[PDB]
């Protein structure tokens, strides 16, 4: 109720809870939370941008490859965090909808 | 090395045909009806003079 446009909206109901009857070591009682928010997109952009920083000028890349790869595990790797970001894009700001997009009935009116 | 291989599937599109409407919502007529019976009924005499 205070908080419902932070909520996914094809995702109607969004909590699960567990009680345990015990507490923790110190006071009465404690309560983990766990969240999955598309917010984490923005750890992901920032990696991936200052991945671009070092990649161009291929700033200390001799010593991973050294180990023993090469530019394109890198470069489906980076891929990879770009392909993610676009899942959360995918999953951001998106509706409460049907199965598939459809047509509706429309004006005619001609006659 | 170009970061979107060769793998991966590339397979060139079609003519699709045009989109047909999803219903069609023709109009209906009337089911037909008579009107109801009585179930208990006149009944004649049994009896004569």
């Amino acid at each position: 109720n205070k908080n419902s446009s932070y909520f996914v909206e094809w995702i109607p109901n969004n909590v699960k809870t567990a009680v345990c009857d015990i507490p923790p070591r110190g006071l009465k009682m404690s309560a983990t939370f766990i969240g999955n928010s598309t917010a984490i997109q923005e750890l992901f952009k920032r990696i991936s941008e200052q991945f671009t920083a070092m990649f161009r000028r291929k700033a200390f890349l001799h010593w991973y490859t050294g180990e023993g790869m090469d530019e394109m595990e890198f470069t489906e790797a980076e891929s990879n965090m770009n392909d993610l970001v676009s899942e959360y894009q995918q999953y951001q700001d998106a509706t409460a909808d049907e199965q598939g997009e459809f047509e509706e009935e429309g004006e005619e009116d001609e006659a | 090395s170009p970061g979107t291989p060769g793998s991966r599937s590339r397979t060139p599109s079609l003519p699709t045909p045009p989109t047909r409407e999803p219903k069609k919502v023709a109009v209906v007529r009337t089911p037909p009806k008579s009107p109801s019976s009585a179930k208990s009924r006149l009944q004649t005499a049994p009896v004569p003079m």
